[PDB]
């Protein structure tokens, strides 16, 4: 479940075709404002323990910016996931 | 006003923090702190203090010449 959301989320690089229109909202939010020049989202795996998020890379002006929307994926994806991203991820 | 991101230019300093959910809010509150205090304290007495008892002496001298002065006083007046 965790990959599969980490799949809605998606990654992105600033050589993608088409941005405005990527189905992630962190990916094509960041695609428009260029926020971003990448990101992905990870989820490393050890036992018993792992690392689940993302790292991204910037201009030191969309630092800011880029947090507030990976963080508010997060959160819409905890409290509120719909099923037609459910089925893409 | 000026904002994060256009302050000014650093280099080389990593900063190494907790999270509060982590952390004590206040670990060695009186081990530490008080010691802290009498330390702080010593390093200000020399130049706060001084000009204090000054104004000191000088309010409980200057009642003193007051009531003295006038009221206690009529001295002497004698035939």
């Amino acid at each position: 479940a965790l990959q599969v959301a980490n799949a809605i989320i998606g990654h992105y690089d600033c050589t993608y075709g088409g941005g405005a229109h990527l189905s992630s909202p962190l990916a094509s939010i960041a695609a428009t404002n260029k926020l971003c020049q990448s990101f992905q989202t990870f989820n490393i795996c050890y036992a018993d323990t792992g690392l689940l998020g993302a790292h991204f890379v910037c201009d030191h002006m969309s630092i800011d910016d880029m947090m507030f929307v990976l963080q508010g994926q997060w959160m819409r994806l905890c409290t509120s996931a719909t099923e037609s991203e459910v089925l893409r991820g | 006003g000026r904002q994060f991101g256009h302050l000014t230019r650093v280099r080389h300093v990593i900063t190494y923090s907790l999270s509060p959910f982590e952390q004590r809010a206040f670990p060695h509150y009186f081990s530490k702190g008080i010691p802290n205090v009498l330390r702080r304290t010593r390093a200000c007495i020399l130049r706060v203090a001084p000009p204090f008892v000054a104004f000191y002496l000088v309010y409980t001298w200057g009642t003193q010449e007051f009531e003295k002065s006038k009221r206690k006083n009529p001295a002497a007046y004698e035939n």
